[PDB]
Order: C-alpha cells, then structure tokens, then sequence
C-alpha cells in the first residue's frame, strides 16, 4: 500500500504570518510667522 | 506611566488576543521577536536591549490552543510563561472551571499578574477577554474576576464578552454557562462590553462582502475596536478619553454598566474608494441598527449614554456637527434624564491596516460604545433559553457532580431577573 503526503496548515500559521511593518517617518514641520515690527508710540512722546 | 494589563482567558480569549497583539505590534513597530528598528508603555515594557514584551497573561485549561501560540511566529515575542496552560479542559462546564480543576491554574496566573503589575508605575485598567457561554472563559473567568477585585481594590477591570448569539450558539449548555456568568460580569466587572458573534458575522457579510468569514476575520474587527479604545492612551489627541473618563460618562448606575460597540469605517478595499468616508458619513453608519456588534436593535430601546471615539484626521467641528445631526434624528431616542449623551474623543493617529487583512486603509474612524435600555432583550432572550432547559433539570447532574450546589442555578436566574427589572425602570 502507498502512503499519501500530508498537506496540513493550522489556521494560526496560515493567517498569522509575520507581516511587513508599516513605513512611518513623517514629521509635521511647522513654520513660525515672523514677529511684526512694533509700530506703537506714547502720546506724551507723540505731541510733547 | 499609563498602562493596561490584558488578560485573555479561554479559547476565544486567546484567539482574539492573537489578533490584538498582532495589530498592536504592527502599529507601534515591534517586530515578532520584540525588537523595533515612549508611546508603547500602555501595552509593552522594555527589557533594555531594545526588547519589548507584550503585557498579556494568556489563560486556558486545554494546552491545544496555547501551544499553538508558543510554536507559531509569535513565540519569542511573549515571555515564555505568560502563556499559562493547564492539562485538561473544563469541557464547557461552568462548575468545572470554578469549583474544580481550574483552581490550580489560578494561583499561577495571579502570580504573574502581580509580576506584570508591580513593574508598572500606575495601572489604569485590567483589560479582560472571555468567552461567556463556555467552560474556561466562564468558570475560570468568574473566579478570576472575583479574585482580582479582592486583591486589587478599585482598579477598573474592563471586559470584552463573547456572549452567545441569540439564535445560534454551537452548544446546548451555553444557556447554562452564560446565566451562571452573570454572577461575575455584573458585580465584579465595570466595563462589561457585550459582543455577539452573529452580529459581527452580519457586519462581515453586509460591509466587507465576505459571505464565509472564519473566526480570525471576526477577531480582526474586534482588535481594531480595542486599539481605537486605547488610542488616546498611547497616542496624542485633541480630546483624550482614558479609562477613568470612561466610567463617568457612560455608566449612570453601578449595576447598569453593559455596553454595545460599533466601529464603522468597516469598508472593503473595493468599496472604500467610491465614497468619501467623511466624519458625518462614518457616524451615520455607526448609529445604524445593523452595524451594532451585539444582536440588539437600539430602536426598540432608549440610549442613556454614548461614548464616540473619532480617530484620524477628524476636525472637532465635524465631530460637533455630526453629533448635532444624530441628535436631530428621530430614529434614536435618548432618555429624558440625559440632555447631553455624547461624550466624544479625538485621536490624531489614523487606524492602521494589517497587510493581508480584510480591511482597507481609511483616514477616519468612529468607535461608538453606548449604554441603552435595549440590551434587556439580550439577557431576556437567554432567559427563555435557561427556563426551557432547567424546567426538568437538564445537564444539572453533571454540574452538581463536581461540587456545584443544587440551587446555584436559581439565584443566577434571579440575578438575571434583577437586571431585567433594572433596565425597564431606567427607561420610564
Ligand atoms: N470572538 C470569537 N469567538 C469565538 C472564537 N472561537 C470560538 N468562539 C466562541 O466561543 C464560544 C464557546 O467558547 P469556546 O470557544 O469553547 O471557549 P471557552 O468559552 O473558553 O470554552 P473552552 O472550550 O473551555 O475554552 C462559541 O459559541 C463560539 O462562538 C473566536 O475565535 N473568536
Ligand atoms: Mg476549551
């Protein structure tokens, strides 16, 4: 009599295979608005 | 400092936990060996050499389902005796997991629970997974929750039940184990979350177009829900909802603490790119009375609290306007002692997809976890399951055989009847 080969994979090893890791290196670069020049005078200095 | 221990008990607890820790390792970057090539201390610790071990304690009385984990690809991930095993199963018997042989696994599981809690500065929740309607996820689950309350006072113990489906079960003792489980998931649990397998079957068919899902695809939907539940706890957000927030905005009374969850950008890869999954669109699909992950139509009940967990590139004005839209909707009915019932949360990190899984990449997310006076039909449905069986003493001679008192069935029935009377009086 012959001997059939064994085809068998358990479900944990079929669908929990080591997956490729996601590719994450994305910083959120934020600018800074430049500070406006200070246009403001005192009234005492403005007329006196 | 924030930190959550997961305790996966039973065949279904372990198999859901395999999907959860597979998704968590793919989300924080930890490879199946532990190394990645401090936003991880809620679910992982650090050995020192770049090594990360999951913070989970697996339980089963069979060795079959847990020897699978220690021989597959995630064996060098877990610490080798986190995977706690016995020799023989309770055999779908509540008294066989409680009053007999699962009394020698409990002192070794609580040994490692203490070793996994004393090495963390500040514990915020014992996440617990069980399979109510069985032998080990019911019997050992009941004794474990009683033991965790007496040892660890306060220390809110979350739970994700696998309560049997109303019209299909794959057992006949499953009426008995679930009613016997209400003496644990009612006075020892705070965050008893109700998940039925039939409802997530219908989610897989109607949304993902999978007419024949296996239990692995069932667990992949559940794992995305728990990741979005702990999303603010691991990643930054505009509105962070930790565990302490959860048991103040979603539980009005200490006995009424039973929730239903519904994630709903659950879209197949073919159908994802034919609609914008905008904030209003994904929360309109979240409140549908068919995407609920227990077989329980919310329209024949009354909402008392809702905790939504919008996750992704979700602008807070779109959260706010969508909550206004569903408030205008007449199909849902909020109870009269609840002018506002819409605790919302926002986390910037978008939900991930496992490569080769059954979901698709999505920019937004909604995890809607709510308490309602509609869950009373779930417990009253297995009320009819129990009294059809116990009317002439079916299968009770093999519960009292190993030491269950003849009569423990009865006050389990008035424990379910007590909560039946409580849900109807909080809706008048
Ligand atoms: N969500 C989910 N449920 C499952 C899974 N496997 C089995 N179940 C459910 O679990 C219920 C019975 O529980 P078991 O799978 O036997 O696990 P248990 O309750 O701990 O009982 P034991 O056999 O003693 O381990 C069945 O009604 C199934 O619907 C799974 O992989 N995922
Ligand atoms: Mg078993």
């Amino acid at each position: 009599p012959p001997t059939l080969p064994f085809h068998g994979e358990s479900a944990y090893r079929t669908d929990y295979v080591p997956k490729p890791l996601p590719e994450v290196a994305k910083p959120v670069e934020v600018k800074l608005p430049p500070t406006l020049p200070f246009n403001a005078q005192s009234c005492y200095r403005s007329e006196y | 400092m924030r930190e959550v221990i997961s305790i996966h008990v039973g065949q279904a607890g372990i198999q859901i936990g395999n999907a959860c820790w597979e998704l968590f390792c793919l989300e924080h970057g930890i490879q199946p060996d532990g190394q990645m090539p401090d936003a991880f201390n809620t679910f992982f610790s650090e050995t020192g050499a770049g090594k990360h071990v999951p913070r989970c304690v697996f339980l089963d009385l069979e060795p079959t389902v847990v020897d699978e984990v220690r021989t597959g690809t995630y064996r060098h991930l877990f610490h080798p005796e986190q995977l706690i095993s016995g020799k023989e199963d309770a055999a779908n018997n509540f008294a066989r997991g409680h009053y007999t042989i699962g009394k020698e696994i409990v002192d070794l599981s609580l040994d490692r629970i203490r070793k996994l809690a004393d090495n963390c500065t500040g514990l915020q929740g014992f996440l617990m997974f069980n399979a109510v309607g069985g032998g080990t996820g019911s019997g050992l689950g009941c004794l474990l929750l009683e033991r965790l309350s007496v040892d660890y006072g306060k220390k809110s113990k979350l739970n994700f039940c696998s309560w049997p489906s109303p019209q299909v079960s794959t057992a006949v003792v499953e009426p008995y184990n679930s009613v016997l489980s209400t003496h644990s998931l009612l006075e020892h649990t705070d965050v008893a979350v109700m998940l039925d397998n039939e409802a997530i079957y219908d989610i897989c068919r109607r949304n993902l177009d999978i007419e024949r899902p296996t239990y692995t695809n069932l667990n992949r939907l559940i794992a995305q829900v728990i990741s979005s539940l702990t999303a603010s706890l691991r990643f930054d957000g505009a509105l962070n909802v930790d565990v302490t927030e959860f048991q103040t905005n979603l539980v009005p009374y200490p006995r009424i603490h039973f929730m239903l969850s519904s994630y709903a950008p659950i879209i197949s890869a073919e159908k994802a790119y034919h609609e914008q999954l905008s904030v209003a669109e994904i929360t309109n699909s979240a409140f549908e009375p068919a995407s609920m992950m227990a077989k329980c139509d919310p329209r024949h009940g009354k909402y008392m609290a809702c905790c939504l967990m919008y996750r992704g590139d979700v602008v807070p004005k779109d959260v706010n306007a969508a909550v206004a839209t569903i408030k205008t909707k007449r199909t849902i009915q909020f109870v009269d002692w609840c002018p506002t019932g819409f605790k919302c949360g926002i986390n910037y990190q978008p939900p991930t997809v496992v490569p080769g899984g059954d979901l698709a990449k999505v920019m937004r997310a909604v995890c809607m976890i709510s308490n309602s006076t509609a869950i009373a039909e779930v417990f009253s449905r297995m009320d009819h399951k129990f009294d059809l069986m116990y009317a002439k003493r079916a299968f009770v001679h093999w519960y009292v055989g190993e030491g269950m008192e003849e009569g423990e069935f009865s006050e389990a029935r008035e424990d379910l009847a007590a909560l039946e009377k409580d849900y109807e009086e909080v809706g008048i």
